[PDB]
């Protein structure tokens, strides 16, 4: 066998998936590094930021 | 008249002042850092996008409209002069320069 590369993955047009139109639609990151617009990914027993790499519960 | 686009823009881009793309559009957006806003009007069908019309009514954003993508890819950014083509949708510029002739036709438009 081989051992395969890791390739970019795409989600298309997430931008609109940040918000729901006023209303957020995913929480967010308390940060000094970020904020003003920086929210945590909402996984299933988790809750994940990139930058500061917060898992919450 | 287009130098309100021809001499803030280029003018603009030397000085750490553009946040160009759509996301980045979003975090400039809650930045409440946003001065200038050239929108898009070129679209698939111009109803895809609504975050950045309607996040200045909550923010308070001066707004400048266009009817052009390629043109816009033209104005800002980069492109060879089997060519380098890029398009932007939609541009905050954050910071300018010190202009005498350009401050009011971006400052004044507020119709
Ligand atoms: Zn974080």
């Amino acid at each position: 066998p081989k051992k395969n590369k890791h390739k970019r993955k795409k989600v298309k047009l997430a931008v609109l998936k940040y918000y729901k139109v006023i209303s957020r639609l995913r929480r967010e990151c308390p940060s000094d590094e970020c904020g003003a617009g920086v929210f945590m990914a909402s996984h299933f027993d988790r809750h994940y930021c990139g930058k500061c790499c917060l898992t919450y519960c | 008249v287009n130098t309100a686009l021809q001499e803030v823009l280029k003018t603009a881009l030397i000085h750490d002042g553009l946040a160009r793309g759509i996301r980045e559009a979003a975090k400039a957006l809650d930045k409440r850092q946003a001065h200038l806003c050239v929108l898009a009007s070129n679209c698939d069908e111009p109803m895809y996008v609504k975050l950045v019309e309607a996040l200045c009514a909550e923010h308070q954003i001066n707004l400048i409209k266009v009817d052009d993508n390629k043109k816009l890819g033209e104005w800002v950014g980069l492109c060879k002069i089997p060519r380098k083509v890029v398009g932007c949708s939609c541009v905050v510029v954050k910071d300018y320069g010190k202009e005498s002739q350009a401050k009011d036709v971006i400052e004044e438009y507020f119709k």
